[PDB]
RNA sequence: AGUCGUCUCGGGCGAGAGCCCAUAUCGACCCCGAGGCUUGCUACCUCGCUGUCGGCUCUUCCCAUCCUGGCCCUGCAGCAGGGGCCAAGGGUGGGGGUGUUCACCCAUUAAAGGGGAACGUGAGCUGGGUUUAGACCGUCGUGAGACAGGUCGGAUGCUAUCUACCGGGGGUGUUGGCCGCCUGAGGGGAAGGUGCCCCUAGUACGAGAGGAACAGGGUGCCGCGGCCUCUGGUCUACCGGUUGUCCUCCCGGGCAUCGCCGGGCAGCUACGCCGCAGCCGAUAAGGCCUGAAAGCAUCUAAGGCCGAAGCGGCCCCCGAAAAUAGGCGGCCGUCGAGGGCUCGGGUAGAAGACCCGGU
RNA sequence: CAAACUCCGAACCCACCGCCGCCGUAGAUGGGGGGAGUAGGGUGGCGGUGUAAGCCGUCCACCGAGAGGGGAACAACCCAGACCGGGGUUAAGGCCCCAAAGUGCCGGCUAAGUGUUACUCCAAAGGGUGUCCCGGGCCUUAGACAGGUCGAGGUCCGGGGCCCCGAAAAUGGACGGGGCUCAAGCCGGCCGCCGAGACCCCGGCGCACGGACCGAUUGGUCCGUGAUCGGGUAGGCGGGCGUGCCGGUGGCGUAGAAGCCGGGCCGUAAGGUCCGGUGGAGCCGCCGGUAUCGCGGAUCCUGCCGGGAGUAGCAGCGUAGUCGGGUGAGAAUCCCGACCGCCGGAG
RNA sequence: ACCGAUAGCGAACUAGUACCGUGAGGGAAAGCUGAAAAGCACCCCGGGAGGGGGGUGAAAAGAGCCUGAAACCGGGCGGCGAUAGGAGGGUGCGGCCCGAAAGGAAUGAGCCUCCCCGAAGGAAACCGCGGCGACGCGGGAGUACGAGGGGAGGGGACCGG
């Protein structure tokens, strides 16, 4: 079981790597989902996430896309999008993932893995927003 | 086309039978003073009074008619203390301590032909609600559990504390099975709240001690049941044209061609009544003691109308007289809490000047 | 369905009109586009059958916004106007003729916006118009007859198979079972919208006429959720009067809509009565601060502040099947806690379910 | 300026002659005979016509009548034309995850989520000290501009790349999705690796042609060539499988025939034959003839049986029964008595 | 060299019979016990119909009678079975189950070990050099491996289906 600290990691690249790990039968625990970054323009990102949230089924709200508003849920859904969610293999792979905000005491005092292929040092300009900021704008718990 | 507001509100859906006949309180007000935030009673009936208006408005200082509702309020029994810690996604109960069995004195025992008095005790009426209570639970065990809870609070894992209370329908002779409720305590410091609950554990609380006359409250109860009701009564649709040969009390079209489904918003028949409802900003006109209301320090009147309240007995214990109507059939359990979203110019917190009280036969 | 000639709506240039001044406003002659809301063109799907216009009922969506919120220019003194920007949470009503959509007109109103949904909606209704079979008038035809010319009459089938939405129940699972109290991931909300009145004030402004606003109070209407103390309806429980007839007459009864008539408590009702937050956070249009590119200037390129009835929360309703399938106290198990039927009743109810009581 | 003009005039097309190449004595060009099907075509490039869609011809490339690998699905676009069992390498194109293969390399650009679109689908006129560049200029490093003083480059013009405004729609939502900013976008290139039934190889089948040998009715065994054989609708042609009966020939059966249910084997197949049950009386191989000779459809015919369903209906025009007793295995429904009712110008 | 009970005349039989229409006229369905009725004597239960024993018969073939298919329904058995999406199938294999005969097999099955030749194809460790770099060039080497074709040793019951 590998534990990844998401602080200062690009959301999409972290999600790609974590999904690749999951598809091979490895348990993963992301411990700082609120500190992931998303490059782009703040207004565009916020508008996109608001549109995702307001997506819903007209005939019955109890069936429409339940896109997330929390940071950990956002990271979870981002990773899910990269898995074959419609297959038993993809469902079993997703059942092997846990995402948390901040470091819970349970995972305290344990090795934290980082992904060099997704660190913010790659970016030429740090024009991004945090998943925590996106959640705050959306009105989620954290 | 001609526009108009839609029939009924979508903010109370689904319109289903209430989960529990005992109402639940989801939110509590923020008060600096340390006191229990609400009370419980039984709905008795309705009457009217004439009072000099003190609330701001055009009718200020002038005698006015005012309908009032009576809730019989036997004293509550504080028999538990519960603690809440902060979980990952919200509050989670950490521990809960109930007092050990003690004799029950306010039980109205009757001497029937043969056998002695029943000699009832606590944990005997409570079994009718719980059915699984501690055995061989002693004062020392209770003391050690309370000490453990206090040590947890000192450590700081506890973020909130609340009181477990029980109703006593037997004292007023309504029924015997009690209703158990969980009440938040006003204040800021968990230590103060814990001391306040501890000093009253195993004792009685009176609405006179809890609430204040002339204050605004919110009333929570389950409304009267109506069974299955058609859309005309459930949502208020308009009757169809009188020439209709397929009925009059039904919706005409339940949707267009596309979407090729019935939208959930189309009015339809179903359960009406017996819903959990909250009514805001109801003034507490008066609190009466032992079924008697005092007017001018030398006049007291029985609050029970001649012949008794319809479908109800006689008010014999403390009671609350509140302005306006409240949800629930007769004898329903009604919860009251302090005003959660009160206005800015509130009425004075004191009993108004009541010039007349109606006690004429209401049947 | 394709296309947009036409239709609706934008843009480029600026001759000219505006006392001068092209751009306050209008904008010739020309040119470039958007939508698929008018009509047309094509004939691609549907003629071993997909029922039309209009109205009623009901649901939902777009902004190119009529009013309601906030702004910019003005040939914007005030009160009002003209042009434009952000903004779709709410409203956009009642009537006369006509089958009418539309258009015209009347009295109110803040306004009485245009449209999409198989020109939404006939296994929901109506059938006035349209389009059979009967008949009359005008015109055309020798005639039988015809008329996208009037006129009168002219039927609307349903036992829900699957799914859909509205409510009501029985199970499994959630690493043993059971009773109780909770947490709140998520979904729903308009739970609120909008006028008028009093003061500010006959004040600012203005020669005068005329005539505001911030703030502070009151109240109406529309909508929503509850209640039956008061008033009204009903009240085939109940009491009384009375007509015809029958039980032989008297009492007391049957039938004649409950025979008819008047009153009527409980219950249900509205025509009755009670309740419905303006605060915080970030923003759009818009107003500013610092500052270079471009030694100056500059709201913008980097950066910062404020700023909408719109967005998120406080608030109300559903909510352990929330697959990370939850927390806690207690009881039981490794005969037995806790339940079901049966029993007397409604704080309930189509069957189930729920609630009180059971020596 | 010219479709109904031409002093000129191509690409290009056509006829003929010589040659290269290919095909042909295992028999072409050509000639005779038998049998057809086809007379609605579509996409794509070009021409006339139309606002456009579209209509009408032309080109024979693809679907029609075409598998496999891709473009998200897609007739028509890209690779590719296919007998059966295996191994390998490539094509279209692809390599951040979905998803096999690089978070690949160098130089530059974009800040718009522009884009992430080879074509089937893709918004314009007009404008931008937004950026990165090229070419011409005039002044031009104590002298040029910004505000006669400073004291380093200015001030124009015509262009090129990317981007920006111009840019409004109806259920919630479309780069295929997630997402992506020295890139997972776009330019000029490059290096590895994945990826077809295509290409190569091994074994097998058939077919066309030639040959040797061998059958007492169309033929059989084997051999040689096939880079120049192996998709297929209408249609043409050859072989084979199955059923009833007849003339022969050789047989099986009460120690169990036909028929019927479930299995094994052979055949690319139509099918045949064996094993284990039931059945109690007929049945088959081979040769040569004959026929009401082969079933999924025809809103096919006859018979049987399903879901709808233990559901609708057993109300409306006259809503009628109840209490004791009897009978009888069994009584709301039959019989007697009482009471309450209905028609009473017909019930 | 016709058919063999949905065929053959409409009628293999109480058939132009029963039935439909005022009428003229139209017009079906329906064969089989056994060699011999030897067609179930007696007993228990049941109101009865019939059920269970027990007898007859080579065989119930039991009269609702030669055989008794399919559709459809009920029970047992084996598999799946209440978080999972596609016209119900195709390729490959893995669980659970069956597996005497007809298929191989104790004259040796799956299986384990070793040896030889091998078409098309085809690496790397390491050494030297070129490139800014991804990487490439020469040797190693056409080597290990390679579809398939053979041989020897161990075990002793499966494999195919």
């Amino acid at each position: 079981m590998r534990i990844i600290n998401a602080e200062g990691l690009i959301l999409g690249r972290l999600a790609s790597k974590v999904a690749k790990m999951l598809l091979e039968g490895e348990e993963v625990v992301i411990v700082n989902a609120e500190k992931a970054v998303i490059t782009g323009n703040r207004d565009v990102i916020f508008k996109k996430y608001k549109q995702r949230t307001e997506l819903r089924t007209l005939t019955n709200p109890r069936r429409g896309p339940f896109y997330p508003k929390r940071s950990d849920e956002i990271v979870r859904r981002t990773i899910r999008g990269m898995l074959p969610w419609k297959t038993d293999r993809g469902r079993k792979a997703f059942k092997r993932l846990k995402v948390y905000v901040g470091i819970p005491k349970e995972f305290q005092g344990k090795e934290l893995e980082t992904i060099i292929e997704a660190h913010v040092s790659r970016l030429s300009r740090p024009k991004y927003v945090t998943v925590g900021e996106v959640a705050k704008f959306l009105g989620g718990k954290f | 086309k001609v526009h108009r507001p839609r029939r009924g509100s979508l903010g109370f859906s689904p319109r289903k039978r209430a989960k529990s006949i005992v109402p639940r309180i989801r939110s509590w007000p923020k008060e600096t003073e340390v006191r229990m935030l609400g009370f419980a009673g039984y709905k008795a009936g309705m009457t009217h009074i004439l009072m000099i208006d003190d609330e701001p408005g055009l009718t200020n200082g002038k005698e006015i008619f005012m309908p009032v509702t009576i809730i019989e309020t036997p004293p509550l029994r504080v028999f538990g203390i519960r603690a809440y810690r902060m979980g990952y996604l919200g509050l989670e109960t950490a521990t809960e301590v109930i007092v050990p069995d003690f004799p029950l004195d306010n039980y109205p025992a009757k001497e029937r032909k043969g056998k002695p008095k029943p000699k009832m005790t606590f944990y005997k009426l409570l079994e009718r609600r719980i059915a699984t209570l501690p055995k061989n639970y002693t004062q020392e065990m209770f003391e050690q559990k309370l000490g453990q809870l206090e040590d947890m609070i000192k450590e700081g894992e506890i973020v909130d504390v609340r009181a477990i209370v029980a109703t006593q329908p037997w004292v007023i002779k309504l029924k015997k099975k009690p209703e158990v409720m969980e009440y938040a305590i006003g204040g800021t410091s968990v230590e103060e709240k814990f001391n306040y609950i501890k000093e009253k554990l195993g004792k009685e609380l009176r609405v006179g001690e809890v609430l204040k006359e002339g204050e605004l409250l919110d009333v929570i109860a389950v409304t009267k049941g109506k069974g299955t009701q058609g859309p005309v009564k459930r949502w208020g649709i308009k009757l169809r044209a009188h020439k209709d040969s397929k009925g009059r009390r039904k919706v005409g079209s339940i949707g267009p061609w596309h979407p090729a489904r019935v939208m959930w918003t189309v009015p339809m028949a179903g359960q009406m009544g017996f819903h959990h409802r909250t009514e805001l900003n109801k003034r507490l006109i008066a609190i009466g003691e032992n079924g008697k209301l005092k007017l001018d320090e030398n006049t007291e009147i029985e609050i029970t109308p001649k012949g008794g309240f319809p479908h109800y007995g006689i008010v014999r214990s403390d009671f609350m007289m509140i302005a306006g109507s409240v949800p629930g059939a007769i004898k329903r359990i009604i919860r009251v809490r302090p005003a959660i979203r009160p206005p800015k110019k509130k009425p004075p917190v004191q009993r108004p000047q009541i010039t007349y009280v109606s006690v004429e036969s209401k049947q």
